[PDB]
RNA sequence: AGGUAGAUUACCUGACGUUCCCAUCUGUGUGAACAUAAUGGUACUGAUCAGGCUCUAAGCAUCUUUACUUCCGUGUUCGGAUGGGAACGGGUGUAUCCUACUUGAUAUGAACCUACC
RNA sequence: GGCGGCACAUCUGUUACAAGAUAACGCAGGUGUCCAAAGAUGAACUCAAUGAGGACAGAAACCUCAUGUAGAAUAUAAGGG
RNA sequence: CAACAUCUUGUCAAACUAUGAAUAAACAAAGAAGAAUUCUCAGUGUUAAAUACACUUCAGGAAUUUAAAU
């Protein structure tokens, strides 16, 4: 049975990282956030002014508005049987750039590089290169042949029990 | 015996080192992040600071804006290049601090090309009164914050002689005229100290008292043949000669390697050699 | 009035140590945990045996004390004061609660429990009591260990280790390493010859 | 007459019958409480584009 | 061209302290004796902890003052001629400082007045070397090197040279 | 090579000693005025007589620490599932996930803008 | 049921199950206040403790150097900073 | 002797913790309406000034390619 305080149950959630106390980086306040970006809410207990609610810690959101000192963030919250849209304004000390689309942004550049050469190849009449293949789950491995000259054999059998004392 | 040394591995396993530049005692990170914070709704628009640092021999002044990769220096003006403008000795005076700040203001506006419409004040009569660069036509002046570092801002400090020079140079540096050489007395006190009047009264005082004290304190002045009266006119020409050519100036360095590391072979060989000589 | 041993045998609940929150804990019955020649060097007693518990249960401090006395009297009888070194490897760090019922002015189930005693929550395979001796007193050592197990609950097992007297090295590993100088005696134990740190002169 | 106090039993099964209603796209497009200057810039352009469009509609 | 001139030991600070529990009248006189002895106004110290045994936290107790330069030297000379340049070997700190205390003060015994009273001061001498500022400056504060820092024997040799005063091992 | 500003915030710290200073930096000289405090010690201002003594920077050590790697060890623990065995207590097998402490080997910084050498 | 207590409005740690929610008359405690400064800001300084020294002075009075990651302080309960 | 240091040793914590899983939580894997590029390009504002940058149905307009992205 807990109390209904705003910051209840935060002995470990709001503790600073081991040997990570004191001031934060300078990149946190120098990073430029633009609308549509993906950010992560990470409450910094070192800064008690404007501390976001503990239910949003670790959530990934989207930047929807940039104010002079605060960055608008829009996350999703779960309610009785529905989902609502939460619009918060958080200073950059409590948010962090998200890497959720890091892998996707790599495929976008690989395709765009290929598409840039195709307009060159079609211009010069050469056949055009194909786009990279789509990601697939780890497929069944094909038939492979192992040479018989660089192979050693290790015999495997159940081990005789030995006392650990 | 009784030691109780608090330096054991238990102490170090939890020790948290401060930031490297604060560990050196060169940066105040509590005040740096106040001057460094650009408004978030101004995306990547630079915020400029006048980094004023005074060493034992030179008055450094730079214009820097910060980035995640590091700090970038837009322009910089030193006092060791004042001999090119007619000031040979006393490179850290209140007068030389003014010349360094004035030179940076004119040198920067030349780089951006806005030196024609921003000229500041030039006559020696108006050296003592405050001047804030203002809007010309409809173009705002160049705004730049003052960065002082770990220097106490007293009511006569040199770091405000640099700031006063830039404002007279046409660069807008927000300020209040209560920490200049005045803030007490009037424009004549600020103007006289800007022209080395405080300097150009000590030798006149010292000569009346003693000759060895006069020689010990102003030895290089005596050899260079700079009278206590020529100081006022020397700084007038330095300001005049600055406004007509602030555009900086143009071998291979001679390195001096120091120790170099030891490879794993040399490091291991010595231990075996040390072990061999102990195989007492 | 002491409750039957079956009341506090099963390991139940979170650990409840004596601390600044738990006050008024009766002192444990056992106070000595090393018996025999505890100062004998590492090379005097090569033989080693263990009492290994085969059950997950509470062992009260009364049983540890009743067993330490039993082995001490038996081993002094058979081997002598300097012929053995038996060490008890369980400590009563758990505090048991008792809710005592006394008329009709009794809240019946509306109350917590008061501190009752102490015990050690042991697990399966844990070594409870160990000891070391020489070869000439091993049969008398094993006999006195069997009698101790009658003072405990659950099922115990007597294991004869192939190692030295409380060292992790087997019987022949100790002989080889010690003759190489890697083993330095420290009155009752050993210390490995460090090959790190500043070089001596 | 004591009673049971509270249970979460059968609450997740109930919540997934007509499951979690996601918000529509128009919920993420609200602009109430945005930047004041950004709102001023957007309104200024919209009034400029609309007036030009209606002037052209008047000519034809 | 030897750098021995950069290791010359010199006096850098000399502190005189009078700690008397009572506050009032005597402390006002104990502050005036320091004004005459040194030449500068002292600073009154407060009780760090209250102890009923000593009848002592908001109240003034002691009055210390520090003198440097040439003035520190002559006051040290007056405080050492009373001891006749006789400092025990156990009077020297492990960090290169020494100190002592006296009961009577020479002061001005011509018009000595019982209203002023009799007070005992203690002399503490802090030696230094040219380069000790690196631990005191505001910017780029660092720690002095171990070989540059003074030691008990370093202070003893200085004392036996600049004042010729021998040191007793008793 | 050095100095100013930094970003990463111990591979950057801490102790024992060692190497130059040619520029620079520092330490170094003085107290007249601005300014400073009980103290020109700090801070402030004026300077250049001397010095690599400290700092700083570079390097050493079976150095503590710290950062990667293997090993610890598929061991602890764990999700799914018996009309599986046990009087209990607790502990299998199957289809899966898999730490930690420790020990050993390596490293002891990388990098950005401006000026000067 | 009564007598007792307030689990009736409310805060901290734990039970509590590494998202959110979260039981008992579960456990250890707390609130109905206090502050013209203990609010705002600027500047300077570094705390507890230990070692070594200094007249009375002792283990506890005050002074100085060295080490000192907060082991002090921050109105209050506890937990965070 | 004790005491205090220091190197080992045995056993611990719901209201201790460096480290830290398994299971989980919330994102992304192409909806101003299925992509991309090239040319052209305006209104406000940021800005020392902008041709930078921000928002404006990826303001708007037109061509070429294009249905691909576990």
């Amino acid at each position: 049975p807990l109390s209904n305080g705003r910051n209840r149950r935060t002995r470990k959630l709001f503790k600073r990282p081991f040997r990570g106390h004191g001031l934060s980086n300078t990149s946190t306040i120098l990073h430029t956030y633009k609308v549509g970006d993906y950010v992560t809410i990470l409450c910094n207990s070192s800064i008690q002014h404007g501390l976001p609610y503990k239910a949003f810690h670790g959530k990934t959101g989207r930047v929807w508005n940039v104010n002079p000192h605060a960055i608008g963030v829009m996350v999703n919250k779960k309610v009785n049987n529905r989902i609502v849209v939460k619009r918060l304004h958080i200073s950059p000390e409590h948010i962090k750039p998200s890497g959720c689309q890091k892998d996707f942004l790599e495929r976008k550049a690989a395709v765009a590089a290929i598409r840039k050469q195709n307009i060159q190849l079609k211009k010069e009449g050469k056949p055009l290169l194909p786009l990279p293949a789509k990601r697939l789950p780890k497929q069944p491995r094909p038939a492979e042949l192992i040479k018989g000259a660089d192979i050693k054999f290790t015999t495997v059998a159940p081990l005789k029990f030995e006392e650990l004392y | 015996g009784f030691l109780k040394v608090i330096k054991n591995r238990a102490y170090f396993k939890k020790y948290q080192t401060q930031f490297r530049r604060r560990r050196e005692g060169k940066t105040d990170y509590y005040a740096r992040r106040k001057m460094i914070f650009q408004d978030k709704d101004k995306f990547k628009t630079p915020k400029y600071r006048v980094v004023v640092r005074i060493t034992n021999k030179t008055v450094i002044a730079q214009i820097a804006y910060s980035e995640i990769i590091g700090d970038k220096i837009l322009c910089a003006a030193y006092s060791h290049e004042l001999p090119r403008y007619g000031v040979k000795l006393g490179l850290t005076n209140y007068a030389a601090a003014y010349c360094t700040g004035l030179l940076l203001a004119r040198r920067l506006l030349q780089k951006l090309g806005m030196d024609k419409q921003f000229v500041g004040v030039s006559d020696a009569a108006k050296l003592g009164e405050d001047y804030t660069p203002e809007e010309v036509d409809e173009r705002r002046p160049f705004k730049c914050i003052l960065d002082v570092g770990l220097a106490r801002t007293t009511t006569g400090s040199k770091v405000f002689a640099v700031l006063k020079g830039m404002c007279d140079g046409g660069v807008y540096v927000p300020h209040s005229a209560t920490r200049f050489a005045g803030a007490g007395e009037n424009e004549e006190a600020l103007r006289s100290r800007i022209l080395g009047g405080h300097v150009a009264a000590y030798m006149k005082y010292l000569s009346g008292e003693d000759a060895d004290l006069y020689k010990k304190q102003f030895g290089r002045f005596i050899a260079a043949g700079i009278a206590p009266e020529a100081l006022e006119n020397i700084y007038i020409e330095a300001h005049k000669k600055i406004r007509e050519n602030p555009a900086a100036e143009k071998k291979e360095h001679k390195k001096y390697p120091t120790s170099k590391k030891l490879t794993l072979e040399q490091r291991k060989a010595a231990i075996q050699a040390k072990l061999a000589k102990l195989a007492a | 009035g002491r409750r039957p041993g079956r009341c506090y045998r099963l390991v139940r609940g979170h650990p409840y140590p004596k601390s600044k929150y738990c006050r008024g804990v009766p002192d444990p019955r056992i106070k000595l945990f090393d018996i025999g020649n505890r100062s004998a060097p590492c090379d005097d007693f090569p033989c080693c045996v263990h009492i290994v518990g085969l059950e997950r249960e509470n062992i009260s401090s009364e049983a540890m004390e009743a067993a330490r006395i039993s082995i001490n009297k038996n081993m002094l009888k058979y081997a002598g004061k300097d012929g053995f070194h038996v060490r008890i490897r369980i400590h009563p760090f758990h505090v048991l609660r008792i809710n005592k019922m006394l008329r009709l002015q009794t809240g019946m189930r509306g109350a917590w429990g008061k501190s009752y005693g102490s015990c050690a929550r042991v697990k399966v395979g844990q070594v409870l009591i160990s000891g070391r001796c020489k070869e000439q007193h091993l049969p008398a050592m094993i006999k006195s260990f069997r009698l101790a197990c009658y003072k405990f609950a659950g099922r115990q097992k007597l294991v004869i280790s192939n190692k030295w007297g409380f060292t992790k090295y087997t019987k022949e590993e100790y002989q080889q390493l010690k003759k190489d100088g890697k083993i330095i005696a420290d009155g009752c134990y050993f210390k490995l010859a460090t090959t790190k740190g500043p070089l001596p002169k | 007459s004591k009673d049971k106090n509270r249970s979460s039993h059968n609450q997740s099964h109930k919540a997934h019958r007509n499951g979690f209603y996601k918000p529509k796209k128009s919920a993420y497009m609200s602009t109430k409480g945005m930047n004041v200057q950004v709102l001023k810039n957007t309104k200024a352009q919209r009034k400029f584009a609309l007036a030009k469009k209606l002037e052209a509609k008047k000519a034809a | 061209c030897k750098s021995d001139v950069m290791r010359k030991i010199k006096i850098d600070k000399l502190v005189l302290n009078i700690s008397v529990g009572e506050s009032g009248d005597r402390l006002t006189r104990a502050a005036k004796v320091l004004e005459t002895l040194t030449g500068q106004t002292p600073v009154l110290s407060e009780a760090r902890y209250t102890v009923r045994a000593f009848s002592i936290r908001n109240d003034q107790i002691a009055c210390h003052v520090t003198v440097r330069g040439a003035k520190a030297a002559e006051i040290l000379e007056k405080g050492l001629k009373v001891k006749e340049f006789e400092l025990k070997a156990n009077n020297f700190s492990a960090t290169g400082n020494f100190g002592f205390g006296i009961e009577e003060h020479i002061d001005l015994g011509l018009k000595y007045d019982p209203q002023v009273g009799i007070y005992g001061m203690d002399f503490f001498v802090v030696l230094a070397r040219p380069g000790f500022r690196v631990s005191r400056r505001k910017r780029m504060q660092d720690k002095i090197g171990r070989d540059h820092l003074l030691t008990k024997e370093d202070a003893i040799n200085w004392f036996k040279e600049t004042y010729e005063g021998i040191v007793l091992n008793k």
